[PDB]
């Protein structure tokens, strides 16, 4: 048991979902038709991969997942694509009219028409769990559905499932691939609304991923496909602790204990390595020391910010592949003596380490070199508040003129909701400032 | 001690229930307030158009009473 | 899919309307009979946005053809692709409005409008999920202007939550010497500012200036003006008609382009615009292409963007080209022309690239700007309006239909407010 249900919301959530589940299948040896020859227990089981996959009597391994979008064309590609046999038709849910990059339409006008159906389908999955751990919710900040519907769903999930854990993978907007001027509005609105209902949220800065694809993989103009394959590797690293077993494989929930010192301070910074092309990986072994060192290069971060000018409240290292504790300990020792790693005075300075022996996997036709060992660092740093600061400033510029606000008001929202949301974000920035101040 | 133990878990239950309750009520309130607002905005739009219809009748009436 | 219902009213509306359908039918591989004879699946992917499917795998434009002049009915039907339109979607009066806005809006056009609504309703009821409407018309005449704006109000009443988009041809003395056109235009703008979500300002002044100066045509026919319009209309609807990320529907476009409800009048633009002599795109580079589309000479509205600021911009590049180069050049333009983009709307310029180029060009760029400089258009009309209204010239044409001169005053005032509002946000600063 300890099942995990994934919910993929809007285009970004769905398309990232595609990449994640394809990768999971390849990591576990699950075919596109759902068959898994190595699984000798037919129709069920309590293996580690069962946290993410249920099983049918016919031997099909089915993602514990729901895909939701307010228009049909993205999910329609799942329905007709390579892994269409993987999902039951009822797991893939679509409306006919999207939120038009408007939080109001995602949370209210359009979202309300489909929310009950979505919850019913999620309930169907939950009732098949013997020990449900919680939910993972994938969505953009900037889209109308990703922002508006997600926050509606999170509110309703808190009612129907209480304090059952809810984690987010949230796509933070970047101008290189953004599709709406109002994405700062949608971002602040959903962040405010979801804050009390989320236990932990992994922000993914599209610009950070964009830069990584350009610099480390020599991709001239990254597409969502490029971005999502990288993002999936990082999500896989984080969930691998749940999907594989091993003596040194520390569960994500245990990292969470360290990562969340106060309820609102639940936004870890993810850093991943190695991201390297096949051309450059050839005849190049990246050691434990090398990939570990790369975790403190801000260019490898999932969110653009500078931890060297902030304070740490936690540092977690999630290794996978050919890695043993001896080498990790040596690597960390070196880093302790050379890097800019200052902790707040109220938390221990020790790094928490987990190791999963299953090696990193890559999708065919991908950009990433297949490597023998990889690492994802999860740190709690005051620096991540930079991301809030940038968004909040963009919000302030437009809202001072009430630009585009009539679109939200026309859908029933009030200016009070905007100022309330913005005030919460101001308080959040203040929170990250306060935790960094020394104790009396 | 047993009494304290009972009071701790009871408090845990009550806080969880209060969180669920308040989340339920706040959402119900928001959806209702939102529906009222949208309905009012659409209603005000249609009323403006109805006034145009009224004005057009008056224009056509004005034409008749000049010939 | 997400259906759009097209309406075309009056001579101008039907002329540019027919050209629009000719151009996009070719792009989608639709022939004048309605049969698909193309090769690319991209052509059929979003065909239902503009086309209904019929028996024998025929594709029929979701188009409604309106005019008080019965003659234009035959003009369309006799033209190329004239046979593709649904017979029952032709709605006709018995005589033109004679450039009388009042006739089109309050009397004779008001007598015909229910017949048009019946056709709208029939088309709309067969939609999986109607997203909105698209009207082509002139503001200078009587039917397209008067009856067209009546239609908008009546449609809005029955479809208040759908998007209303117009392609509005603005009058110019350089093309038409009809003296009442400033009245009809002002009365129309009075309606459009209140009842449309987005309006493309197709300025005959600009169309003439482009043909005369740039393309060096001594005598421009309406056919030559309409080539610019049709090319523009193809460009600004590309994101609606082919698979893509940016502004893929009418509402998303409006949400990206309209920061304030009244300020929804766009300056369209197109590149390349070059004579057959010299360049016909012989190494017009992405940099050159990009600089041209941001120049005054390439705007379909006779306004200088450097006399104002952009609130929002949409740029659509078409053809095979480097997306990296497009990205770099769009950044470059914004960097070097920073003053001309409002600082209090971050990232207000959005860019799309469509692999499918228009007919006869290897690459092109289409421009949609919400510029405060559009006030130059309204000021031009306002000046011409005043010259007439101070003398109450030809005013008996309109009062004769039952109008009051107070409505002229209010229309003039509302358009003047629009100008000062565009000026307000032009002068605004972040600090
Ligand atoms: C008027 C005449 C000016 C029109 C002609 C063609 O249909 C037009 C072609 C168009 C020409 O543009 C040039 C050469 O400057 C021109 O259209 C204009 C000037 O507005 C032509 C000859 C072409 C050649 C275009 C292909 C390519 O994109 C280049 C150019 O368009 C532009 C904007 O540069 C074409 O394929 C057009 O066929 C006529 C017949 C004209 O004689 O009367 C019309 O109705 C016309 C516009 O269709
Ligand atoms: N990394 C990544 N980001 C994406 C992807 N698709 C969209 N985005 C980002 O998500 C934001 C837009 O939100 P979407 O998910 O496309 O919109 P939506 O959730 O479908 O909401 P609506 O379309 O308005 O109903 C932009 O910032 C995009 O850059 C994707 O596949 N991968
Ligand atoms: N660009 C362009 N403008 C046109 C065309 N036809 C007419 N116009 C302009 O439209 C204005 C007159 O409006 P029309 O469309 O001709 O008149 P109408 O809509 O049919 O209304 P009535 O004739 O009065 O019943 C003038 O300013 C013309 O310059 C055209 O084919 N192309
Ligand atoms: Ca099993
Ligand atoms: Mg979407
Ligand atoms: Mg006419």
């Amino acid at each position: 048991m300890r099942e995990c249900i994934s919910i993929h919301v809007g285009q970004a959530g769905v398309q990232i979902g595609n990449a994640c589940w394809e990768l999971y299948c390849l990591e576990h040896g699950i075919q596109p038709d759902g068959q898994m020859p190595s699984d000798k227990t037919i129709g069920g089981g309590d293996d580690s991969f069962n946290t993410f996959f249920s099983e049918t009597g016919a031997g099909k391994h089915v993602p514990r997942a729901v895909f939701v979008d307010l228009e049909p064309t993205v999910i329609d590609e799942v329905r007709t694509g390579t892994y269409r046999q993987l999902f039951h038709p009822e797991q893939l849910i679509t409306g006919k009219e999207d939120a038009a990059n408007n939080y109001a339409r995602g949370h209210y006008t359009i979202g309300k028409e489909i929310i009950d159906l979505v919850l019913d389908r999620i309930r169907k999955l939950a009732d098949q769990c013997t020990g449900l751990q919680g939910f993972l919710v994938f969505h953009s900040f900037g889209g109308g559905t990703g922002s508006g519907f997600t926050s509606l769903l999170m509110e309703r999930l808190s009612v129907d499932y209480g304090k059952k854990s809810k984690l987010e993978f949230s796509i933070y907007p970047a101008p290189q691939v953004s599709t709406a001027v109002v994405e700062p509005y949608n971002s602040i609105l959903t962040t405010h609304t979801t804050l009390e209902h989320s236990d932990c949220a992994f922000m993914v800065d599209n610009e950070a991923i964009y830069d990584i694809c350009r610099r480390n993989l020599d991709i001239e103009r990254p597409t969502y496909t490029n971005l999502n394959r990288l993002i999936s590797q990082i999500v896989s690293s984080i969930t691998a602790s749940l999907r594989f077993d091993g003596a040194l494989n520390v569960d994500l929930t245990e990292f969470q204990t360290n990562l969340v010192p106060y309820p609102r301070i639940h936004f870890p910074l993810a850093t991943y390595a190695p991201v390297i092309s096949a051309e450059k990986a050839y005849h190049e072994q990246l050691s434990v020391a090398e990939i570990t060192n790369a975790c403190f290069e801000p260019a490898n971060q999932m969110v653009k910010c500078d931890p060297r000018h902030g304070k740490y409240m936690a540092c977690c290292l999630l290794y996978r592949g050919d890695v043993v504790p001896k080498d990790v300990n040596a690597a960390i020792a070196t880093i302790k003596t050379k890097r800019s790693i200052q902790f707040v005075d109220w938390c221990p300075t020790g790094f928490k380490v987990g190791i999963n022996y299953q090696p990193p996997t890559v999708v065919p036709g991908g950009d990433l070199a297949k490597v023998q060992r990889a690492v994802c660092m999860l740190s709690n740093t005051t620096a991540i508040a930079e991301a809030w600061a940038r968004l909040d400033h963009k919000f302030d510029l437009m809202y001072a003129k009430r630009a585009f606000v009539h679109w939200y008001v026309g859908e029933g929202m009030e200016e009070g909701e905007f100022s309330e949301a913005r005030e919460d974000m101001a308080a959040l920035e203040k929170d990250y400032e306060e935790v960094g101040v020394d104790s009396v | 001690k047993r009494e304290h133990e009972r009071e701790v878990i009871q408090k845990a239950i009550e806080e969880n229930n209060n969180f669920i309750k308040m989340a339920k009520e706040k959402l119900a309130q928001k959806m209702e307030s939102n529906k009222e607002n949208r309905e009012a905005h659409l209603a005000a739009m249609l009323e403006r158009l109805q006034e145009k219809d009224k004005h057009a009748e008056e224009v056509r009436k004005n034409k008749e009473l000049k010939e | 899919m997400r259906e759009i219902v097209h309406i075309q009213a009056g001579q101008c509306g039907n002329q540019i309307g027919a050209k629009f359908w000719e151009v996009i039918s070719d792009e989608h591989g639709i022939d004048p009979t309605g049969s698909y004879h193309g090769d690319s699946d991209l052509q059929l992917e979003r065909i239902n946005v503009y086309y209904n499917e019929a028996t024998g795998n025929k594709y029929v434009p979701r188009a409604i053809l309106v005019d008080l002049e019965p003659g234009t009915m035959d003009s369309v039907r006799s033209g190329p692709f004239g046979q593709i339109f649904r017979p029952d979607n032709f709605v006709f009066g018995q005589s033109g409005a004679g450039n009388n806005w009042a006739k089109g809006h309050y009397t004779e056009g008001a007598e015909l409008v229910d017949s048009v609504l019946d056709v709208v309703r029939k088309e709309s009821e067969s939609c999986d999920c109607l997203q909105g409407f698209q009207l082509t018309h002139s503001l200078g005449g009587g039917t397209g202007s008067g009856m067209g704006t009546l239609l908008i109000s009546k449609i809005r009443e029955e479809y208040p939550d759908r998007i209303m988009n117009t392609f509005s041809v603005m009058p110019s003395p350089k093309v038409s010497d009809t003296v009442v056109e400033p009245y009809n235009a002002t009365l129309s703008v009075h309606q459009l500012v209140e009842n449309t979500d987005e309006t493309y300002c197709i300025d005959n002044e600009a169309l003439y200036d482009i043909c005369f100066r740039t393309l060096k045509l001594t005598t421009p026919t309406y056919g030559d003006l309409n080539h610019l319009v049709s090319a523009t209309m193809s460009g600004v609807t590309t994101c609606l008609r082919f698979p893509g990320q940016l502004n893929a529907d009418l509402r998303k476009l409006a949400v990206n382009m309209v920061p304030f409800p009244r300020l929804h009048f766009f300056m369209p633009g197109f590149a390349p615009l070059t004579s057959r002599g010299s360049q016909q795109y012989r190494a017009l580079t992405v940099p050159e292409l990009t600089q041209q589309m941001f120049d005054s000479k390439n705007m379909m509205a006779a306004c200088d963007p450097r006399h104002g600021r952009y609130l929002t911009v949409a740029a659509i590049f078409r053809g095979r080209m480097s997306m990296k180069e497009v990205d770099e050049q769009m950044l470059n333009v914004q960097n070097k022309n920073s003053s001309y983009f409002v600082e209090w709307i971050p990232n207000n310029v959005k860019t799309a690239v469509c692999d499918i180029p228009p007919r006869g060009l290897k690459m092109s760029a289409t421009f949609i700007g919400n510029s405060t400089a559009i006030q130059e258009l309204f000021k031009r009309i306002s000046e011409q309006f005043t010259a007439m209204f101070r003398r109450k010239a030809f005013l008996h044409w309109y009062t004769g239909e039952g109008m009051d001169e107070m409505e002229f005053t209010e229309a003039e005032s509302n358009m003047n407010d629009l100008v000062s509002e565009y000026q307000q946000y032009q002068d605004a600063t972040a600090d």
